[PDB]
RNA sequence: CAUUGGUGAGCAGCGAAGGAUUUGGUGGAUUGGGGGAAUGCCUUGUUGA
């Protein structure tokens, strides 16, 4: 294609360790990680913004009070401004140091920083552009102190500052220099280092916590000064107070631990409501609801991954895994669910494209080599190096069997017939490749053919036709169905790891032992070799795949990009990942055709086909207005007027024109579009069915283009498979909604008739 | 023990303090198993599942026996199975520092894969694959 | 008691297996 | 578990070693007939490493004693020559009645295994083609020292009397050359 | 020292080393040019690197081969493999890739192995 | 016989009142196991002041 190709989307919520906040909204969640900024909604989760100036791996991000100003904070400790859709607006370099503490004002006037060991207050603008230089100017700066801040809390007047540092002292600053109470009273007395200070919002309760978990409040009044309150002695906690929080309704108190627990409290009547103990990996961050609804915690990098949503009576929303780093992808069978492959010995669900993960399959004795499903879709695979390979299901939660039967530990590349009938896997140091028996599994003949490792193991939708990468040199071609066995071709060079086929029996790529990446046919007349690997931060040729529509190839090493080629010679694009310290395992292609794959350390994942850009596939101008004539053609020439709507591209056009004209004229129109306006709005109806509420109306739409012209897309496959794919996924997933309800409605009367 | 470190040339002290500890977890494994009496099938199976690792392993390159366990287990029996140590026994290779250097300038290459960790562990089997530049 | 060892050395065992599956990585 | 096998020979073939190979060529369902462009092949360990074979079996001609039988195990590498005493006229056959995936009973007689076990590794190793495990015909292995001789027997029974019937062509062979092959 | 690639060129039992080195264009065999070969009608098979991309190609250059092996035929399949790689080379290393990628378009399409030996690995099927 | 290796001389062409080669500093950007007691210790009881 010509689109553009970039990350919108994501592999992997939380990867590296990050802060954790909620919106001012209530339905939206701020889930960040160490290296880029995404944003996230409660219901249909997409990935919002991407914020990336960082070379340093730390985030920090909170909005003011309506969310139009978003910033992130690294370890360098600059200021990024995006307002919804990750602009940069401002990009405002603040300091080249971090910060500990950081805080807007409550009515989005003021902002507050702390660093070094003081204090920072700068202007806090409302929604504008750039053209500035310096767009935060001073309001004012409180010193002295002793060392850095620790800790912060403001006031709802936003004229009263009250603070903790590292020199157990809660210090007072007054924001306008109003002076209030005329004093900068610390606060102190306290056994263990003061962790969390947090001032209660009735102007009257003085919250303090130091690290033995011990409470201490103290009272608004400067006989005449601050006394007690209530006092706390424990001493057979035996933890660490890694993170406190405070509630908005005054009342509660939420407490994370090193322990790997979390605690919940009162605040009057200083009682356990429940502790909840899930295992030793220690809660780094927490995040508290702006009205105190639901109770989410970030965790560390080294310990969990897994940020778990509550309520205040105590049973979890929202779940997450995401372990260690990804091996490789799998396509379903509609190529909107994504299953991963870990270091850990998990398999993972994941509709990522909602952001889901329903369930995982968990039997493994080591990692995970690969992963990858049937077309049939009752039965996907384990590729792993666990000594077996075994069979699954999709939501009956049964292991099949468990094939193996020799001596192994490491199996390493697999292939399947399409029809699921029998499975080979290619064994790394043992030189034979292993059928296996969808009825019993049942090793009928071993084949020992190879002198060097196996590398690729694929195999054609021809289905007569097995190919082969192996590790000495010699591409391999071996037929099972028929009587004999095949005389596998010589390569010229290049021992060779990674292999790619056309679903056609036809084309075949192979990566040389070099960044040339060569292509050629079945008549083994080399096609183009791809010049090597560039982009230093020696080559590598890892992983390659032919793209579905048969018209592109996507090249990966591990160099910290990805290439594209087209059946011709040439590079399509070249699309580099910035990040600081291997990248590439894994590439394979979208059965939708909107997207491609890419298994790495990080994990990312979609490519952005998008509409917004101007395009001229069948010369625009013409059709000299594109709104006038569209108006006259509402009127009359029902047939031109679909004709014009598909050189033009913008959908707030589509909608209407194509929505405007009545039921009977859809089979004549139908009936007389060319053939090649056709395959982009078959291939567009599909994912634009999936959103909106009128199902009858595009289905007789689709009765009708479906039923014009099936020969000739019978004629002109791979393609109309794709976009037949991208239709046929909402067929059957609003088919079996509907079927259900309807049944369940259809039985009523006659069981009016039984009783 | 000072000279074992000048001999393999080793980077620091504390890895020489790694490996006996990692000899001192087979040591007392070795010891608890061996402390049962000698009509359980339970003991003798095991000390084999514990030696048909190590022969893979390359700690025991020659097949060995029971007692050798006690025996051949050594910190120096890990220290050969260190990269450039195995990088000088095949004779692709000149000196002991001369195996290092290669590996600093990159001019080594396990199988598909560049390695220039000084700290790269070689197996008994994995060794037919260090290929030229 | 002998059934008691088992779950000792076992345990032992596994760790250690876990061990030295790092260093074939290595 | 099974054997794998190769007939090997030189280029051009005789009649009376056309109708010996081919009574070894009865020896499937893991013995394939092989006639080489060369006497012998420089290559010959290069495609059992290839096709994972077993063994290759070898034949020739010489004058020291008459003509012999090569049988060496590929993962193995021995060397196990068997001098044939009757290589004068065979019938020709390639086939009566049934096939040679049965597996018959091993019967040796005048039992050598102090050094000749060596030689009953080798036949029990070669001569259990067959995961039959019924007995349908029989091979003898009668010694007489270094002699050794072959012969084929079916099972022949009526009115309770034990026959049996001497098929194919009969083996008259002694031992000769046993070469120390490796461990490798 | 003048820019020079040195390569060779198998067949069955033929060895056929090169010396692609700098020159004005003479192309040796053993002591003899190209025209006077005997077999004389396979000749015309080792004309083909001068053809297939062009004739011209070979003014800043100069070929000497020798051969150690083979037959008649044998010894002509080494060399005309050996010329189309050791042309190649020189655009391996001084010459860009993008004019040795139209050579190797140009071979590759009429590819009777040129750039690759005749290796024999039987099996039963 | 191989402008075959090294050495040295000369000429054509290219430039013409200089050319070629090396190195230093400064300035900016960018980066542990097995056993063990007389004896020391720990813990518990005990003896009187």
């Amino acid at each position: 294609m010509k689109s553009d190709f970039k990350f919108s989307n994501l592999l992997g919520t939380v990867y590296r360790q990050g802060n954790i906040t909620f919106s001012d909204d209530g339905k939206q969640l701020l889930s960040p990680v160490g290296n880029r900024v995404s944003v996230f909604d409660l219901i249909n989760n997409k990935s919002f913004t991407f914020e990336y100036e960082h070379r340093k791996n730390i985030a920090a991000i909170d909005l003011n009070k309506q969310g139009t100003l978003l910033i992130s904070i690294d370890e360098d400790g600059r200021a990024i401004l995006v307002n919804f859709k990750a602009r940069n607006v401002l990009h405002h370099f603040n300091f080249k140091e971090k910060c500990s503490a950081v805080k807007f004002s409550p009515d989005g006037r003021l902002f507050a920083l702390a660093s070094g060991r003081f204090l920072q207050i700068w202007k806090t603008p409302d929604v504008n552009k750039d053209r500035q230089f310096a767009p935060f100017v001073r309001h004012r700066v409180h010193a002295g102190h002793f060392q850095d801040i620790t800790s912060l809390t403001w006031s709802q007047d936003s004229r009263f500052i009250l603070t903790t540092s590292k020199d157990l002292s809660a210090k007072i600053w007054s924001v306008d220099s109003e002076e209030k109470n005329l004093a900068a009273t610390t606060f102190n007395g306290h056994r263990d280092y003061v962790m969390g200070a947090f001032f209660s919002h009735d102007q009257e309760k003085i919250y303090t916590v130091s690290k033995d978990g011990a409470v201490f409040v103290w009272e608004f009044t400067k006989k005449y000064s601050w006394r007690i309150t209530k006092k706390h002695f424990f001493y057979a906690n035996q933890a660490k107070v890694k993170c406190v929080t405070f509630h908005p309704a005054t009342r509660l108190l939420a407490v994370g631990f090193t322990s790997g627990e979390f605690r919940l409290y009162d605040l009057p009547d200083f009682t356990l409501i429940q502790q909840l103990s899930m295992g030793q990996n220690p809660v780094n961050t927490v995040s508290v609801n702006q009205t105190g609804e639901w109770l989410a915690f970030g965790s560390s990098k080294l310990g969990q991954l897994l940020v778990y949503e509550w309520q205040s009576e105590s049973y979890i929303l929202k779940q997450q895994g995401h372990f260690d780093s990804t091996n490789s992808l799998a396509y379903s069978p509609d190529g909107s669910r994504v299953v991963t492959a870990s270091e850990d010995g998990k398999i993972k669900v994941w509709d990522i494209t909602s952001g889901f993960c329903l369930a995982t399959f968990e039997e493994h004795t080591s990692s995970v080599t690969a992963v990858q499903f049937a077309k049939r879709g009752q039965v996907m695979f384990s590729s792993s190096l666990d000594g077996t390979v075994r069979a699954w299901d999709l939501i009956r939660y049964r292991n099949f069997r468990t094939f193996t039967g020799t001596e192994r530990i490491q199996f390493n590349c697999l292939a399947v017939d399409p029809s699921g009938e029998v499975v080979c896997a290619g064994s790394l140091d043992n030189f034979d490749i292993h059928v296996w028996s969808v009825q019993t599994g049942q090793l009928l003949d071993a084949l020992s053919g190879h002198e060097g490792p196996v590398s690729c193991l694929s195999f054609s939708q021809e289905n007569s036709v097995l190919a082969s990468a192996s590790w000495d040199k010699t591409i391999r071609i071996w037929s099972i169905f028929g009587r004999s066995q095949q005389v596998e071709p010589i390569e010229v060079y290049s021992d060779v790891l990674a292999l790619s086929m056309r679903p056609d029996g036809k084309e075949v790529a192979v990566s040389t032992l070099k960044g040339q990446i060569s292509i050629f046919n079945i008549e083994d007349a080399k096609q183009v070799g791809n010049i090597d690997c560039r982009k230093d931060i020696s080559k590598f040729f890892t992983t390659i795949h032919y793209s579905f529509d048969g018209m592109a190839i996507v090249a990966g090493g591990n160099n910290n990009s990805i290439c594209l080629y087209d059946v011709p010679n040439e590079v399509l694009l070249k699309r580099f990942i910035v990040s600081r310290n291997v990248r590439v395992t894994s590439v394979q292609f979208s059965p939708t055709a909107n997207a491609f794959a890419a298994a790495s350390t990080e994990g990312l994942l979609i490519y952005s086909t998008n509409d917004t850009i101007l395009f001229d596939p069948f010369d625009l101008d013409v059709d000299v207005t594109p709104h006038s004539t569209v108006e006259a053609l509402r009127e009359k020439q029902f047939l031109n007027a679909l004709v014009m709507a598909f050189r033009l591209n913008e959908e707030y056009l589509i909608n209407k024109v194509y929505e405007a004209i009545p039921i009977k004229e859809i089979p004549l129109v139908a009936s007389n579009i060319p053939a090649i306006y056709l395959p982009r709005i078959l291939k567009f109806i599909g994912d634009f069915a999936i959103e909106s509420q009128h199902i009858e109306f595009n289905l007789i739409w689709i009765k009708a283009l479906l039923s014009a012209s099936g020969g000739y897309i019978n004629e002109h496959k791979y393609l109309f498979s794709t976009a037949m794919r991208s239709i046929q996924r909402f067929i059957v997933r609003v088919a079996k909604e509907v079927v259900n309800t309807t049944t369940d409605n259809k039985y009523t009367y006659r069981f009016l008739v039984s009783t | 023990d000072t000279q074992v470190m000048r001999t393999y040339h080793i980077q620091n002290r504390e890895d020489y303090h790694k490996y006996n500890r990692i000899c001192g977890d087979i040591r007392r494994l070795a010891n608890k198993l061996s402390l049962l009496p000698p009509t359980d099938p339970f003991r003798r199976k095991h000390e084999q599942l514990l030696l048909d690792k190590l022969y893979a392993m390359g700690v025991l390159t020659t097949k060995s026996k029971i007692s050798d366990l006690e025996n051949k287990v050594t910190v120096s029996a890990i220290c050969r199975r260190r990269l450039p140590v195995i990088m000088h026994r095949l004779k692709m290779a000149e000196t002991i520092q001369d195996a290092v250097k290669f590996i600093e300038q990159g001019h080594v290459r396990v199988g598909p894969n560049l390695i220039n960790d000084p700290a790269y562990l070689v197996t008994r089997n994995m060794e037919d694959y260090v290929t030229w530049v | 008691e002998l059934q008691k060892a088992h779950s000792e050395i076992s345990e032992l065992y596994a760790n250690l297996v876990y061990k030295l599956d790092v260093l074939s990585s290595v | 578990m099974d054997p794998r096998i190769i007939v090997t020979t030189s280029r051009d073939p005789s009649t009376r070693l056309s109708q010996f190979a081919k009574e070894i060529k009865l020896l499937f369902p893991n013995a394939v007939r092989l006639n080489r462009g060369n006497y012998v092949m420089p290559n010959l360990v290069d495609a059992c490493k290839k096709s994972g074979t077993t063994d290759l079996v070898v034949l020739h001609e010489h004058r020291g004693v008459p003509t012999s039988l090569t049988i060496s195990h590929f993962p193995h590498g021995p060397t196990a020559q068997f001098s044939l005493h009757n290589v004068v006229m065979r019938h020709d056959i390639i086939n009566a009645g049934n096939q040679s995936e049965v597996n018959p009973h091993l019967i040796f007689d005048n039992f050598t295994t102090a050094l000749g076990k060596r030689v009953v590794c080798i036949l029990k190793h070669l001569f259990n083609a067959g995961p039959k495990k019924d007995s349908e015909r029989v091979i003898t292995f009668a010694n007489r020292g270094d002699f050794i001789s072959v012969r084929q027997h079916v099972y022949v029974r009526t009115r309770e009397g034990v026959e049996i019937a001497e098929v194919g062509p009969r083996f008259e062979m002694r031992l000769f050359e046993l070469r120390l092959g490796t461990l490798e | 020292a003048v820019p020079s690639v040195q390569t060779f060129g198998k067949k069955k039992s033929a060895t056929a080393v090169a010396h692609v080195k700098a020159g004005k264009g003479l192309i040796k065999v053993n002591g003899s040019p190209i025209t006077l070969v005997e077999p004389e009608i396979l000749r015309f098979k080792v004309y083909e690197p001068l053809l297939l991309v062009g004739l011209d190609k070979f003014s800043n250059i100069d070929i000497r081969v020798r051969v150690t092996g083979g037959g008649h035929v044998s010894q002509v399949y080494a060399i005309r493999q050996a010329i189309a790689k050791g042309l190649v080379a020189y655009h391996q290393k001084y010459v860009d890739e993008q004019s040795k990628n139209e050579l190797k378009k140009a071979f590759t399409s009429y590819d009777r192995t040129l750039l690759i030996a005749d290796s024999r690995r039987p099996e039963p099927k």
